[PDB]
């Protein structure tokens, strides 16, 4: 019957969701948790590059907030 | 047969006939595939009398062709002109 | 809802080959989960099922013995493994099974059944079953000339 | 960790390929009244990892007159190709944020064609070359159209990157204010994968296999994956562009799962499709597109452009 | 009669005229084929699970060829050769001479199954049942020599086959 | 221990191999008629994993379907050389078998066996399409009891 | 052999060229490493190879010929090459190019074993390399094959038959006649 | 791709078939007319049967007669349907091969029960058929048929209204009335270009004349209309075959007459007469009155005929099988000028040819 035919299809539907949720959860686990920053413009790229400086660990997704003004 | 209800919807609304009056596949309205014996009749020339082989011997009535002309008045077609056929009363056009 | 009633049916067919143990053998050996009316048993172990519900053709079938004349037919069957009783009934070239019109027994009749033998020892090698033709003159064993 | 995000990448994408083909043989089984693959595994589970292992210890042949080199560059190229049009795929992340994707894709489908006209050409047979230079007519019939229509699309999302789609349809999907565009840009899809009713590169009736008659064994194998590939790729591109899934930045495994049910859908209305019409003629397609597709694709082009203008919604560069 | 297969003029009104249009432009009948194969994908499919369910077959099967007996054991064969005559394929061959009982019997009897055109003549020709084609069809073999039956393999296969063959006789006889 | 490796992977080429027969679209005359009805929906080849494909490039069995003449072997010689291996012939109906009800005639291979290798011999006139399907069931047996690798390992 | 079945025809056959030969089908393979390695540059090593077909006549005629019983017979052709010329006529044949370098006996021996590691059909061998740089022997009181009615067949008419697949496009339809042949030792 | 030269090379299934039949009794020989047009088996038949009959000067009972045209129009209905889906098939649509032949499949088995065999029943014989139709035959052919006009409307929803089909095949292949005359063309390929003939119709036999059915005909005559014609040629079969199933009579099904037709086997074992005839006609066979007959019928694929010249003995002297595809074939060239390689294949399609009969 035509529903023997959905095997195929849920196999084939679990390999399409890995790339995706492979990709958000491995962005996630390189930014300390939250998204990868995009940077289409030089401006994002500028204030990224700051990021690093500020960070003091090389790694522009640690962020300082208040604690780090005096 | 054993389509749910909501697939024989499904199925007539797409293909736009209702399918299941003239199903494809074979059930119980099929002929039993064991049968009672038969008893087949015999044919015309089964008598026992007025039934002389010579009186309906097919075979023996062949004859050589007729001869038209050999070597050794109106103008004639080989038959009357074919009737013209008639339009289909059942269905003219297709 | 039959959607419900669909997996109901689909649930039960895993009681009716005794279990899941059961029913994934038949799921691997013969690709089919269905349950059928048993009609018979060969003296090969061959099981003969009937569901005049399903449609013609898919109306009987056998589920093949494992074993057979020494053979392990767990995953290799084949349809020549079929009796000659039941081969008539299983292509519907009659509607009674062997089990209720009996073949004519006869003293000459394979009591064992013989499945495609080809490509084992025990395949066919053809010869001439007629006897020389010629008889040829045979010399004397002793000299005299 | 980026290589790790490459490998599960392109993995998932080869299982998918190989399952696919299960599936378009069991849909069309069944659309044909029969079942398709169910003897090899459960449900013909086991078939597509059969016919894998078939293909990769048969023989491979390189023909006695082929050009060598070339030979064995095509089906590289193929499915080389063919994955590398699947990371700038937003789902919702791309593997490659890019600013201009879509014009990275239209690129990359541009070289893909070489790998058909280059396995032809290096077979050195008639069939293979025949079916070579029906890819040269359908590339032709299609290309134009194809960026134009795109075009179109872009002028209301205000950019070439293939997340601002996603953005661009949070509200409502593309397909509503742009269907005619949308079933002008689903055939095209159907012309640029090479399929039916658009399969004239193999035009299996015609040309016993075109461009790959020559081509066995794993470097067949290879042609084949790229080819299923590029199917799934062209419906997951199609469901961004008219489809869009709403993104919770939080939860971006439920547009995974919306994503994922759309693509699918659309690969399967592929099969559907070729399960459905006879062939196109190759000369018949190209009039298709440039007398049809392309007079209407040049004045939703302008009504595009206008439209947006004339009602003060045009869309933010960034 | 006749009737033309392709003579319709099309409406030239506007209304049809625009359903023409909207034929053209949304693809309406190419979306109706699309109907009939989704109907499809939903209807049971015809397939039979073979080898353990079979196409249907009627006792008139011809099949595997078979030599036959009477209930006593006796071959029913008399060496008549009428199948080797009437053998549209010239498959059958044929020896004969006095048994040792002097009774009239076959001392060779080979039917070259890749000759046979498995047409029925020989078992329609033959006046004691002894000859006849059986309904087993799975009989391929590995190699060419053994389709080439002797007189043994075709008294095995009646003494392996009778009680299905003389069920099917019986069936059909009144027919013949 | 190699034996038991090397056994294993005879059972996982063989499997591979006899699940994906791919018969090359390749018939003569009625027998290819049959061949047609196997792969219609009632037996459903594909179901097996046959799957006709034109070019012999991309087969691995030749059925040959139907009478060999003289005129035709050097083209049926032809595509059996140029499918790549392993292959195999399957030979179906008297005609390919043996000649058949054409034996006798001038224009007549006696048989595909004399042009050919041959691996199954399906017979009738023209065999059933449930007999070509035994025939390539019997077939996949006889693939899945090939033992190239143990061989190898003997050697 | 002649010890145990004294009546036996043994039968001495040079390196054999045919179709499926080890011989001129492994001197054109020598091309997937560019030069063509020779002991000496093969200007020490003659051959006198004998075609596929001549041998087996041969053993047919020894079957048939009452005469071959207990007697050893050698087969070899009817022309003797310096092992550089055959190589060289091979290529030429082949239409690949010809780059012969000079190889020391105990260089090519290590080479030898590097392909013995192969657990399948080894390209080359150490033994290998030995047989074909040996001369083929001159046997004048034993029979040959025009003792068995077997006339021997000259490689200059066979060697296309067996070379023409080692050629590229280009080549693939040249005639047999556009190749000059080897020198024969006289 | 524009075919500027089509030469077709024939003969790769020529196998002798009318030299064979002169080494056969006319018996023998029944059979090879199955293997010509391999798909209109039991119109092959048929036509052999007629010149048989011709030259015996012997006729069919009535039942035969009506059986004869029941099977003959199920033949039809087999022809259409691979001739039909094959040529959709070539051209690309793959899926109504599939539908059609389940029931193709069905067909098959109303061949076995009469006969025994799926295909080559070698049963239209000289005198009649070989055995009356088995009990219940009858109610399941009516079933069949009950059902078949259905599929027919699904083939049409695949093709007739279809732009894509249409494109294919209209304008393609055009043949003039006039170059199909003088071409030696017949059946479909006459009247898809306006040509009013059918041998049912002009020269009718067994009880084509006791029928009413009406005869496509084309306007355009080109692919297009052909294909019509012959999805317009399967309803009316299915017309007649109704008719077959309401006026089937009753009576014997070979001619009674056992110096042509074999005695009952119950008769051949019960009386002397019987058995000498048996013996006679399965070994000598019977012998035909000298003569030379062309017989005709309106094949599935077009006129069907033979040339049978009978030498006063049991064997016929020659032979000579006109194949309407033979002629078709020859057509080839003159029908693809103009056109391109696809057009070609859709070319081979519509003419309807298996070369079973055009090598013979
Ligand atoms: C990825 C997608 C798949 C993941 C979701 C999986 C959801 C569960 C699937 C359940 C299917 C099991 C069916 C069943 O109960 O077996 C009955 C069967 C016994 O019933 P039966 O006697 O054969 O009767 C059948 C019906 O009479 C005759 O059959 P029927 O045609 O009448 O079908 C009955 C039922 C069966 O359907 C289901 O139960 C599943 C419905 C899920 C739909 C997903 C799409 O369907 C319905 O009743 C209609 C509602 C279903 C939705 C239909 C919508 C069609 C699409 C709309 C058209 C346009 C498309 C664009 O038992 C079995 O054979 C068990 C076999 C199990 C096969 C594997 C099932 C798992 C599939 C893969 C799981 C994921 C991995
Ligand atoms: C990843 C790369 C995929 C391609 C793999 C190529 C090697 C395939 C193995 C192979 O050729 O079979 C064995 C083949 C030997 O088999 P053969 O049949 O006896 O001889 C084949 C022909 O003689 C010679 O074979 P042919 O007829 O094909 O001609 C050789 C070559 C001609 O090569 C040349 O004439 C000079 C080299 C030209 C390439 C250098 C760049 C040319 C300008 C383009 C700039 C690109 C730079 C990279 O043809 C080409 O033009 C090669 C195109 C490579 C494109 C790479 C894409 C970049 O090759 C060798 O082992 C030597
Ligand atoms: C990469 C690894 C892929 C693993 C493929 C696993 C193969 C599974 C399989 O063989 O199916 C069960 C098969 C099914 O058996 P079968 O193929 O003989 O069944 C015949 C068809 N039926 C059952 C319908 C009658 O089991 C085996 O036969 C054993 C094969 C072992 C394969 C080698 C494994 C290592
Ligand atoms: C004939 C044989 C054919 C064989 C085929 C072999 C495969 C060929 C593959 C195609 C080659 C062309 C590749 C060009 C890549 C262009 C992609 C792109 O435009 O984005 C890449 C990125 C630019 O980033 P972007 O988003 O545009 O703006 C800056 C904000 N980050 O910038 C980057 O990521 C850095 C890219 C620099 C290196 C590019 C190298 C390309 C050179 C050709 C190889
Ligand atoms: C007639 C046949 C024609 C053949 C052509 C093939 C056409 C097939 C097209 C397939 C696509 C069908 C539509 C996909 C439905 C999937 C529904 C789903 O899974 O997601 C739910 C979605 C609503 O959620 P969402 O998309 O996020 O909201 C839009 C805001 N961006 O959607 C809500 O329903
Ligand atoms: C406010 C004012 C607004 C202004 C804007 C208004 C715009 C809307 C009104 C304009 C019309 C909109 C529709 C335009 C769609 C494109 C129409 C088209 O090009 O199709 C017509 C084309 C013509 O070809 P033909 O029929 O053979 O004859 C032509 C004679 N020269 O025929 C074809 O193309 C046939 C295609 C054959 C291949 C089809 C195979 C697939 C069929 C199933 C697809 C189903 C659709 C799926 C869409 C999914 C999208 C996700
Ligand atoms: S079935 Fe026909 S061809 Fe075969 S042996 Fe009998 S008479 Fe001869
Ligand atoms: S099998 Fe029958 S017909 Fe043939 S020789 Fe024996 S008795 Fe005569
Ligand atoms: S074996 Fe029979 S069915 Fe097959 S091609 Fe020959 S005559 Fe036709």
């Amino acid at each position: 019957m035509w529903f023997e035919v959905l095997p195929g299809i849920a196999v084939m539907g679990v390999c399409l969701f890995i790339p995706g949720m492979a990709t958000a959860r491995i962005h996630r686990f390189s930014n300390g948790g939250k998204e990868k920053r995009v940077a289409h413009y030089p401006y994002q790229w500028y204030l990224m590059e700051r990021d690093r400086r500020v960070s003091g660990v090389n790694r522009s997704y640690v962020s300082k907030g208040l604690e780090n003004i005096d | 047969a054993s389509a749910t209800r909501f697939i024989q919807w499904l199925r007539n609304w797409a293909s736009g006939r209702d399918l299941q009056a003239k199903l494809q596949l074979r059930y119980q309205e099929i002929s039993k595939r064991t049968q009672p014996p038969p008893k087949l009749p015999v044919g015309p020339s089964h008598k026992l009398s007025n039934n002389y082989y010579c009186t309906r011997d097919g075979r023996r009535e062949a004859m050589p062709p007729s001869i038209v002309m050999s070597s050794q008045k109106k103008a004639v077609s080989p038959a009357p002109p074919i009737k013209r056929w008639e339009l289909s009363q059942d269905e003219p056009y297709l | 809802m039959e959607l419900l009633q669909v997996l109901k049916r689909g649930l039960q067919q895993v009681s009716g080959h005794g279990g899941l143990r059961g029913y994934l053998r038949v799921l691997f050996r013969a690709n089919d989960v269905r349950v059928g009316t048993l009609v018979g048993e060969d003296k090969y172990g061959n099981k003969y099922y009937e569901d005049n519900k399903q449609f013609f053709g898919r109306h009987r079938w056998v589920i093949y013995t494992t074993e057979m004349n020494g053979k392990n037919t767990f995953w290799d069957v084949d349809g020549s493994m079929v009796p000659p009783e039941w081969h008539r009934w299983l292509h519907c070239m009659t509607d009674d099974p062997p089990t209720v019109k009996p073949p004519t027994a006869r003293k000459f009749i394979w009591t064992n059944h013989k499945f495609n033998l080809s490509g084992t020892p025990q395949q066919y090698v053809p010869y001439s079953t007629t006897r020389k033709k010629i008889q040829e003159w045979v010399p004397p064993s002793t000299p005299y000339k | 960790m980026f290589m790790i995000n490459i490998l599960m990448l392109i993995i998932p994408i080869l299982l998918a390929v190989a399952f696919l083909t299960l599936v378009e043989r069991k849909v069309l089984g069944y659309m044909q009244l029969r079942k398709g693959p169910n003897v090899v595994g459960p449900y013909g589970l086991l078939q597509p990892i059969a016919d894998a292992i078939k293909l990769f210890i048969k023989e491979p042949l390189r023909p006695a007159t082929s050009s060598a080199s070339m030979f064995i560059l095509a089906p590289i190229m193929a499915l080389g190709l063919a994955l590398t049009m699947w990371i700038p795929l937003p789902m919702p992340y791309p593997l490659i944020n890019m600013n201009l994707g879509v014009l990275f894709m239209l690129a990359m489908s541009s070289l893909a064609v070489y790998s058909i006209l280059w396995s032809g050409w290096a077979s050195n047979s008639k069939y293979a070359l025949i079916g070579a230079l029906r890819a040269v007519a359908q590339t032709i019939s299609y290309e134009v159209t194809l960026a134009i229509i795109l075009l179109s699309v872009l002028l209301m999302s205000g950019s070439f990157t293939l997340s601002t789609l996603i953005t661009t349809q949070e509200q409502m999907w593309l397909i509503l204010p742009a269907w005619p565009l949308a079933m002008m840009w689903f055939i095209s899809t159907l012309a640029e994968t090479n399929r039916a009713p658009f399969d004239l590169t193999e035009g299996e009736s015609e040309l016993v296999s075109g461009f790959n008659v020559e081509y066995a064994a794993g470097p067949f194998a290879l042609f084949f994956m790229a080819e299923y590939a590029n199917i799934i790729m062209m419906n997951i591109f199609t469901a961004i562009l008219f489809l869009g899934t709403s993104h919770n930045p939080h939860m971006p495994e439920l547009y995974t799962i919306n994503f994922t049910i759309k693509s699918l859908l659309l690969t399967m209305s592929f099969l559907w499709i070729r399960a459905s019409y006879p062939r196109f003629r190759y000369d018949q397609l190209m009039h298709l597109l440039w007398k049809n597709f392309l007079p209407l694709t040049l004045a939703l082009c302008m009504w595009h452009v206008s439209l947006p203008i004339l009602t003060s919604g045009i869309p933010p560069q960034t | 009669t006749y009737k033309y297969v392709n003579l319709r003029e099309p409406s030239m009104d506007m209304k049809s005229v625009t359903d023409r249009a909207a034929q053209t432009l949304l693809w309406t009948e190419l979306i109706r084929g699309l109907g009939m194969t989704l109907s499809y994908l939903f209807r049971e499919p015809a397939t039979i699970n073979y080898p353990f369910e079979k196409g249907p077959l009627s006792p008139r099967f011809r099949g595997e060829h078979a030599l036959r007996r009477y209930p006593s054991g006796e071959e029913r064969c008399i060496a008549c050769k009428l199948c080797e005559a009437v053998c549209p394929a010239q498959a059958i061959t044929i020896e004969a001479e006095p048994r040792a009982d002097g009774s009239r019997r076959t001392t060779r009897y080979d039917i070259d199954m890749t000759k046979c055109i498995y047409c029925g003549f020989c078992q329609e020709a033959c006046p004691v049942d002894a000859i006849v084609e059986g309904p087993n069809f799975e009989f391929s073999t590995e190699t060419h020599e053994e389709l080439l039956y002797n007189k043994e393999k075709l008294l095995n296969n009646g003494d392996k086959w009778e009680a299905e063959i003389a069920a099917n006789i019986q069936a059909d006889y009144l027919y013949r | 221990r190699g034996e038991y490796v090397v056994a294993k992977l005879d059972d996982l080429i063989n499997w591979a191999r006899r699940s994906s027969l791919w018969p090359m679209t390749f018939g003569l005359a009625c027998c290819a008629v049959e061949m047609m009805h196997m792969a219609a929906p009632r037996y459903d080849m594909d179901r097996f994993g046959v799957v006709f494909r034109a070019s012999p490039r991309q087969s691995d069995v030749m059925i040959v379907a139907g009478t060999l003449t003289n005129k035709m072997a050097p083209a049926l010689r032809k595509v059996y050389d140029q499918m790549p291996e392993p292959r195999y012939v399957v030979s179906m109906g008297s005609c390919a078998n043996g000649g058949g009800y054409y034996h006798y005639s001038y224009s007549v291979v006696r048989g595909c066996d004399r042009i050919v290798p041959v691996d199954i011999y399906v017979p009738g006139c023209p065999p059933t399409a449930e007999a070509l399907l035994y025939g390539i069931l019997q077939l996949q047996k006889k693939i899945k009891r090939e033992k190239r690798l143990r061989i190898w390992y003997r050697r | 052999v002649r010890e145990t079945f004294p009546e036996a025809t043994i039968i001495k056959p040079a390196e054999i060229f045919g179709r499926e030969d080890r011989f001129l089908n492994y001197f054109a393979n020598i091309r997937w490493f560019g030069g063509v390695p020779l002991i000496s540059l093969g200007k020490k090593t003659v051959k006198q190879p004998v075609y596929i077909v001549d041998v087996t006549k041969g053993i047919i005629n020894a079957i048939k010929d009452p005469d071959a019983r207990g007697k050893t017979f050698a087969f070899v052709g009817p022309s003797r090459y310096l092992l550089f010329d055959l190589v060289q006529y091979v290529f030429a044949v082949a239409h690949r190019p010809f780059l012969p370098y000079p190889l020391p006996h105990f260089a090519y021996r290590w080479i030898g074993r590097l392909f013995e590691i192969s657990p399948f059909e080894p390209w080359t061998t150490r033994d290998k390399v030995e047989r074909i740089h040996t001369t083929d022997k001159i046997l004048p009181h034993l029979p040959g094959l025009e003792d068995l009615g077997v006339e021997a067949t000259p490689l200059e008419l066979k060697a296309i038959e067996v070379l023409r697949r080692h050629r590229t496009y280009r080549w693939l339809s040249s005639e047999i006649e556009d190749v000059q042949p080897a020198k024969t030792i006289p | 791709e524009m075919v500027r030269k089509c030469d077709p090379h024939i003969g790769l299934l020529h196998r002798g078939t009318e030299k064979l039949i002169e080494y056969k009794t006319y018996l023998q020989a029944l059979p090879y007319f199955d293997r010509l047009d391999y798909v209109s088996m039991m119109c092959n038949e048929q036509a052999y049967s007629l010149a048989v009959e011709k030259l015996l000067n012997i006729r069919p009972p009535p039942r035969a007669q009506w059986i004869r045209v029941l099977f003959g129009e199920i033949t039809r209905l087999l022809n259409h349907i691979m001739a039909v889906t094959t040529h959709a098939l070539d051209i690309g649509a793959m899926t109504p091969f599939f539908w059609m032949f389940e029931e193709r499949e069905k067909m098959f088995e109303f061949y076995e029960r009469v006969s025994g065999a799926r295909m080559h029943a070698a049963y239209v014989r000289p005198g009649g058929v070989h055995q009356d139709l088995p009990l219940g035959l009858m109610d399941d052919i009516y079933e069949f048929s009950k059902n078949f006009s259905l599929r027919i409307d699904e083939l049409e929803e695949m093709l007739t209204n279809n732009r894509i089909w249409r494109n294919r095949t209209v304008d393609i292949g055009i043949v003039t009335a006039e170059d199909a005359l003088n071409y030696g063309f017949s059946g479909v390929m006459l009247r898809g270009s306006g040509i009013q003939w059918d041998l049912r119709k002009t020269q009718p036999y067994d009880v084509y004349d006791q029928v009413e059915f009406d005869v496509p005909i084309g306007s355009r005559g080109d692919c297009y209309d052909r294909y019509l014609c012959r999805v317009e040629e399967m309803r009316q079969s299915i017309r007649i075959i109704s008719q077959c199933l309401n006026k089937m009579p009753p009576g014997e099904i070979k001619v009674d007459d056992a110096k042509v037709s074999p005695p009952k086997r119950a008769e051949m074992k019960t009386s002397m007469e019987s058995l000498i005839h048996h013996f006679k006609l399965y070994t000598e066979g019977y012998q035909v009155p000298p003569g030379a007959t062309y017989t005709a019928i309106e094949a599935p694929k077009g006129e069907f005929g033979v040339y049978l010249v009978s030498d006063g003995s049991s064997r016929p002297y020659r032979c000579k099988i006109k194949a309407p595809g033979f002629a078709h074939l020859a057509g080839l060239d003159k029908m693809s000028k103009g056109h391109m390689l696809a057009d070609v294949v859709a070319i081979i399609g519509t003419q309807d040819i298996v070369f079973g009969e055009v090598d013979r």
